[PDB]
RNA sequence: AGAAGCGGAUUUAGCUCAGUUGGGAGAGCGCCAGACUGAAGAUCUGGAGGUCCUGUGUUCGAUCCACAGAAUUCGCAUUU
RNA sequence: CGGUGGAACACAGUGGAGCCUUGUCCUCCGGGUUAAUGUCGCUUUUGGCAUUGGCCCCUGCUCCUGAGAGAAGAAAUAUACUGGGGAACCAGUCUUUACCGACCGUUGUUAUCAGAAAUUCACGGAGUUCGGCCUAGGUCGGACUCCGAUGGGAACGGCAACGGUUGUUCCGUUUGACUUGUCG
């Protein structure tokens, strides 16, 4: 016959804390121009897909570029589509980790839509790191990335004991 | 150089154990060679002349808000310290404090049979089996400090969180518990024959 | 399939045993953090330990632990890999997250995705 | 208050004693309470009650296994 | 806890009986050199493979026993490995002029869950080599290597028991001096 037993697991304390993912709204103003844009680059070659605007979408190349061998541009800026099926979760656990050990000013931003699966199916993996030193795209991306989509650390900023968390798990037994 | 170092978690404790007396050592001797008897311009003074003998001196100030916070808020935590005190139960509290480990805490030597080691107030950053390793300042010592327990008192306060009205006071002997926090974790201590306790009734 | 009876009364000895993990796993990695941020690695023998000690009261009270803890810690040496050394995929296998003492942790990622693990199922967990 | 030296057995709840692939810590009696009786015993039900002699170490985990330190107790053709 | 005064240097202290695999002058595996043979490539001849024969390869010390303590420069910084100690060091597995190293085999166990799997069952992916259909190199089978979220865990790792050592097992003493009794 089989039981059902709960048993005590302690929980990361603070990974719900380190998930939370930035505050986004006003959202669709966003992804026509960003969609637009991303399709006009992959339209006529693969070699000026990269070459007007130099843009990242392999995660080794991700890690590769903020080791600190470029250090030259300091505003790069990161796209990546959360709340998505089909998403790994174990590069999704470690992507905003990475980012805040980087010395340059990288800026995350959480795609919130769940239909949000087209990025995903057609360039490589679902997410976009590229540059605004002198492009065109920044004259609007430091316009809309103070008003909602600000990204800051509250967690390892301040001094704050942390309560602990002990969470519980089903297991079936069989006698 | 580096993985060499760190094949062992004990033995790379003891260097840096080891590292941390070494340059305290070499800072006492190029504090005397400064002839400034003030800290503050004695780090400084080491950060202009000194910079890789600065890179593995302990920042106590730096130590004291990283430790003491979490360690007073995990205690008022575990032990149910509230504000509604009237509600208290002493023998849970005690096997509470029996089972709760005391890596991080701040403890004093209050009373020893060697009559040196009392008067030291230091924080935990490991706990041996039978030694105890704590950190202290001087006006210009920042050395480890390892204090053995075999026949040493200590005390810790445990602070209430109203301003100057009610605080408490705990005590541990480190002759009774001679064992690793490992082992602490299970062991249901037990009576001993407690004849070479006489010094605390001595002093 | 059988009965259903589902405990609240948590006791207090697995609740001593579970916060003081957490306090040794709080401090080691706020001791590392706080040594990360400010300068080179000063004392990463010394947090590392604590996780190690962490480690050996769970192999004393038959304690589990979730795997983001057992993922964030290492296998062989136990020390936090909030700092690697390199991260590395489509290198004709899945994924590889390279240390400081050579140990690695490799996930199987090229595979399928929409995997989860048993404690991060939808319902299988309750908080509290 | 009848030693000294030798072999065997053995210590677990207040008591008498089980028990152990090594993964739960128990039974009888006693105490308290319920049930029952005009009342009480007996019978029956439930609860309280632990330094598994102590310590090391092995192991993922010890009443159990290994070692160390104590001892309990029988026998020596006896009832002193 | 031990052993000696019973064994005479292993003469297993000696004798007898029973059984069998009937007590094999045997064999360490393993590494190096030399000689002979056969095959395959260079062509006085050499190189690689397999077989056979010959040689070489280390009682640390005292002691009958029990046991005691010495040092780990033939690969390391901590002086072989593993765990702890505050350090001389301790415990367990080991080796000792090893001018080459050598953790014996079998059986069972590691409970529940987890995971593909709790013992080199199996399963999934990638790479290499070979064979068949076949020839823009597609598929199938066999072998090897590496990896796969879980748990202390995949490590022929940890624990317990038993032996092939010069065949096993059983039985008896080699231990006494005075007093008394019998027998010659
Ligand atoms: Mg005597
Ligand atoms: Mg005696
Ligand atoms: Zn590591």
């Amino acid at each position: 016959k089989r039981r059902q037993v709960y048993k005590p697991v302690l929980d990361n304390p603070f990974t719900n804390e380190a998930h939370m993912w930035p505050r986004v709204h006003d959202q669709p103003l966003i992804w026509q121009l960003l969609q637009s844009s991303i399709i006009n680059k992959l339209i006529h070659i693969q070699s000026k897909e990269n070459y007007p605007w130099e843009l990242y979408t392999d995660f080794n190349e991700i890690v590769q570029y903020l080791s600190g061998a470029h250090g030259n541009s300091d505003p790069v800026c990161l796209f990546v589509c959360n709340k998505d099926p089909d998403v790994p979760l174990v590069l999704l656990q470690q992507i905003p980790l990475l980012c805040y050990m980087a010395p340059m000013t990288v800026k995350l931003v959480q795609l919130p839509k769940s239909a949000m699966d087209t990025f995903k199916s057609v360039s490589k993996y679902g997410m976009l790191l590229l540059r605004c030193d002198d492009r065109v795209d920044k004259k609007f991306v430091s316009q809309i990335q103070k008003n909602v989509d600000l990204l800051q650390f509250p967690w390892l900023n301040a001094i704050k004991y942390r309560p602990t968390s002990v969470k519980l798990l089903k297991t079936t037994v069989p006698i | 150089d580096y993985q060499r170092i760190n094949k062992n978690s004990k033995i790379a404790l003891r260097e840096y154990i080891n590292n941390c007396k070494k340059n305290t050592k070499k800072c006492l001797k190029l504090a005397y060679e400064n002839k400034i008897t003030d800290k503050e311009d004695l780090l400084h003074y080491i950060e202009e002349k000194h910079p890789t003998i600065y890179e593995s001196l302990p920042q106590y100030v730096d130590f004291v808000p990283m430790y003491k916070e979490l360690w007073i808020n995990y205690i008022k935590e575990l032990l149910n310290i509230t504000k509604n005190l009237k509600t208290f139960n002493g023998s849970l509290a005690l096997l509470k404090l029996s089972m709760a480990d005391y890596n991080g805490a701040l403890l004093r030597v209050t009373k020893s049979k060697n009559k040196t080691l009392i008067g030291l107030q230091g924080i935990v950053i490991w706990d041996s089996q039978k030694f105890f390793i704590m950190i202290v300042k001087g006006n210009i010592i920042d050395e480890i400090k390892c204090i053995p327990k075999k026949g040493t008192v200590f005390q810790f306060e445990i602070p209430i969180s109203d301003d100057d009205d009610s605080a408490l006071r705990y005590s541990i002997l480190g002759d009774r518990f001679k064992y690793r926090s490992v082992d602490r974790a299970g062991r249901k201590f037990k009576s001993r024959r407690c004849d070479d306790m006489l010094y605390y009734i001595q002093n | 399939n059988g009965t259903l009876l589902v405990p609240p009364p948590r006791t207090i000895a697995n609740q001593d045993h579970f916060h003081r993990l957490n306090y040794l796993y709080q401090i080691s990695a706020y001791q590392t953090r706080a040594r990360q941020k400010a300068r080179t690695d000063a004392h990463t023998p010394l947090a590392r330990n604590y996780i190690k000690s962490m480690d050996l009261i769970s192999k004393k009270t038959k304690t589990s632990l979730l795997p983001t803890i057992k993922r964030t810690i290492c296998k062989k040496c136990h020390r936090l890999l909030w700092t690697p050394k390199k991260l590395e995929i489509t290198s004709d296998g899945a994924l590889s997250v390279m240390c400081g003492c050579g140990t690695v942790k490799r996930f199987n990622i090229g595979a399928d995705p929409n995997y989860r693990t048993y404690s991060e199922r939808e319902g299988n967990l309750l908080n509290s």
